[PDB]
């Protein structure tokens, strides 16, 4: 008999920090004899550089694909009226120098020798611009901007379209539009308070960053390993021991360093594969339930999904799924059909329910009694083949017109 | 990458200074990505800010539609 | 090209090592070459497994598209084609598959005026599947994907409640086909 508006957060990483490493610098550095001895091992350094460049350009490609789903940059209208609804939390704040919404500011504040970190091609400002354009497109065009040219549409009309797509009639929308807007605003405030109060909400990107930092720290600390030598430094071995055994010791040290580097490269490769899978999942969610209505159940949100608002996150994407949840159920008596004048009547889209003495037809998601008539029901055969039918009269809408 | 050329057509970016390519205030479609939001292309070689797309501000109204 | 490496030895050919070096240390040199080439083979195998996993994921996605929007109709937006997907034609490719997607793209939009409902005789009329549009003088109902104006009729509209609770309604009459039928 009632319903509530609930908002949930789903976090999916899309990319990590790009890493570039030089083999000859990381292994030994500024030793000419080490560089000469490293040339006889083949093209291991070239293969590692090729793999690192490939995973870097793959990261850039999926980062561009997950965000730049449209080629038109839309802007919000100056009038911030949407039939009583409030969207100040998701829309960017013009007072902020970075043109970032306070939600994005909260997410940014809540996230804290050969190897180097290459800056991403897609930085924060145009990612925020892309998210703002997507929000404008989904707030002013619905799903029309994602399927072609943008078409202007009022927000209550889009809400009615989404309700009819999910299986709810448009009667309950205009009767409780203010109630729906107030519930949505209260849910937005509650989820904002929960996000500001819970430090573990953004834990996925936190553990991704922690894993990347731990891998970098392990790669750095592996350089201080003796690996069967007298010391982890090479100049002491070069200037202390005789070259016949010093060459063997340096060979063992550099092959241990190469094995450690190969292990780090393999770990980075499998982590990049996992991040690519997560980014593919995020892109499928983007295509399904952001720029349109998704009929899937419990795919990108618990309950009857309505829409989601993508939010910019550091090295990730955060969705604000808004769902439809029924509430305040009531007990009623149902019948498979209605037998009238020896004929069986079946509902076109409703269900026959009774409160104890009268029969009515109601929707499958909301309670709305109506008189059983010929417009909403169809006749197919007599009323004895079915089991469990009851007897109830059917009112003819057209009968009183010619009765007088 | 990350090395300042002041202690070695110069345009200093976040990734580093670019040598041989001039900076253009006008923005076009990106061809060769570089990083940090600035990429170069060949037209001579020039460097410019990446273009997200054509700006299109739809006129949102309380009682207006654009039916196809 | 990895076969040309020496791995710290004096030659890249094991025959030269066997015929030119004393066997007590030639065995150690051959073992070093064996373990270096084993490490190279292990690196190649790991790269092959990573590439095979990526290609397996891509082929799973391709088979999902095959099952979804080739053998039937998919309501997913921009999953296997930009816009309203209609169908796709699979074509054979060397070590791959090429999809010939066919999609529905609206064009040539026109400005029109809408109302949430129609208040007739103190009752609110809502469209069952269409939407009320106005060209300036009269109001018509049409589908959400094409411009097909029609006269307002109780057949395609349902009445539920009055118009005193809705916001932004306009006043217009509703044509009933039964009235001219009973008039004659
Ligand atoms: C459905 O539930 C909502 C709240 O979940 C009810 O709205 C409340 O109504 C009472 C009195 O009508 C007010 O005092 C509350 O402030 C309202 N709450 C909110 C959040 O607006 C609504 O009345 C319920 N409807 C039915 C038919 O039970
Ligand atoms: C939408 O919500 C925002 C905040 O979420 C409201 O802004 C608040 O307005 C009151 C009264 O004007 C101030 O006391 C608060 O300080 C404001 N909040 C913030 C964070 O600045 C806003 O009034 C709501 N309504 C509209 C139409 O925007
Ligand atoms: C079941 O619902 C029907 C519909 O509201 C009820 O019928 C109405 O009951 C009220 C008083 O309870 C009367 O004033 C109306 O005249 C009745 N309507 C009609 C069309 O007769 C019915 O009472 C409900 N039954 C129970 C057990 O709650
Ligand atoms: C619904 O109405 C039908 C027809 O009036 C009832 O069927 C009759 O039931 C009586 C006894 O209940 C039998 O003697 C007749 O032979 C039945 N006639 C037919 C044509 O089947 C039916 O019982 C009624 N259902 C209920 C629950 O009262
Ligand atoms: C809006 O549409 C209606 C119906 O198509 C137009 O009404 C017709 O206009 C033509 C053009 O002069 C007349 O020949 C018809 O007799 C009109 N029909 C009726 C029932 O009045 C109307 O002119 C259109 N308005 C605008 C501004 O385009
Ligand atoms: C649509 O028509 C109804 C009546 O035909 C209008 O309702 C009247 O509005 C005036 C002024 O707003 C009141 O003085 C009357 O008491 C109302 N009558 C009734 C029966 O409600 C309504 O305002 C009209 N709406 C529009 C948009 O023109
Ligand atoms: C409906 O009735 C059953 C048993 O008769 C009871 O367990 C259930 O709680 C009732 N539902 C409601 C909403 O009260
Ligand atoms: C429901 O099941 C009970 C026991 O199985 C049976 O007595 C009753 O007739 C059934 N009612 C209907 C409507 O099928
Ligand atoms: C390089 O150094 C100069 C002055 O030493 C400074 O102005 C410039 O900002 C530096 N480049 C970068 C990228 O910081
Ligand atoms: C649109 O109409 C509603 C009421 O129908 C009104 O509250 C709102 O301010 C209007 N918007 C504009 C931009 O005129
Ligand atoms: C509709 O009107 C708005 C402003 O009134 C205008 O910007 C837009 O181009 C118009 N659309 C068409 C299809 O003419």
């Amino acid at each position: 008999t009632n319903f509530t508006i609930s908002v949930t957060t789903e976090i999916l990483p899309v990319s990590m920090t790009k890493t570039s490493v030089d083999c000859t610098m990381y292994i030994c550095g500024d030793s000419t004899e080490c560089s000469n001895l490293l040339l006889q091992y083949g093209s291991f350094c070239t293969q590692l550089k090729r793999a690192l460049t490939g995973i870097a350009v793959e990261q850039d490609k999926n980062t561009q694909e997950v965000f730049a789903q449209v080629k038109q940059i839309y802007k919000t209208p100056p009038i911030k009226y949407f039939g009583g609804f409030n969207f100040s939390q998701i829309l960017p704040d013009p007072s902020k120098p970075s043109k970032r919404s306070p939600i994005e500011d909260l997410l940014f504040n809540k996230v804290t020798k050969g190897l180097t970190v290459l800056p991403p091609l897609l930085t924060d400002e145009m990612i925020a611009q892309y998210t703002s354009a997507l929000l404008a497109g989904t707030i002013t065009s619905g799903w029309t901007f994602g399927a072609g040219p943008a078409l202007q549409i009022p927000f209550p009309m889009q809400m009615a379209y989404r309700f009819n797509g999910i299986g709810v009639t448009q009667n309950v929308l205009y009767e409780n539009q203010k109630l729906i807007a107030n519930q949505f605003n209260s849910a937005i405030g509650k989820i904002q308070d929960s996000l500001s109060s819970t430090p573990s909400a953004l834990g996925k990107l936190q553990d991704v960053v922690n894993h990347n930092a731990q891998a970098l720290n392990t790669l750095v600390k592996q350089l201080s390993s003796k690996f069967g030598a007298i010391s982890s430094v090479l100049n002491d071995i070069f200037s202390r021991l005789d070259p016949p055994e010093a060459e063997v010791q340096i060979d063992r040290l550099i092959t241990g360093r190469l094995q450690s580097l190969q292990t780090y490269v393999t770990q980075q490769l499998i982590r990049a594969a996992e991040i690519r899978a997560s980014a593919n999942l995020a892109a499928t969610k983007m295509s399904e339930c952001v720029l349109g209505q998704s009929k899937r159940v419990d795919f990108c949100g618990k309950g009857y999904h309505l829409m989601s608002f993508p939010q910019s996150a550091p090295h990730g994407v955060v969705f604000l799924h808004v769902t439809y949840v029924p509430a305040q159920e009531k007990n009623f008596t149902t019948a498979p059909a209605i037998c009238h004048d020896g004929k069986a009547h079946f509902p076109r889209e409703g269900v026959f329910v009774s409160n104890g003495t009268h029969w009515f037809v109601t929707q499958r998601n909301f309670y709305e009694p109506q008189i059983i008539t010929t417009d909403n029901t169809f006749v197919s055969g007599n009323c004895d083949v079915v089991i469990g039918i009851v007897n109830n009269t059917v009112y003819d809408p057209l009968q009183p017109e010619l009765d007088s | 990458q990350g090395v300042n050329c002041t202690e070695v057509n110069v345009f200093q970016t976040r990734a580093g200074c670019l040598i041989g390519a001039e900076y253009v205030n006008n923005s076009y479609e990106c061809d060769i990505p570089i990083g940090a939001g600035i990429c170069a292309s060949y037209q001579s070689i020039i460097a410019y800010t990446m273009s997200l797309g054509a700006e299109n501000s739809v006129a949102y109204s309380n009682n207006s539609i654009a039916i196809p």
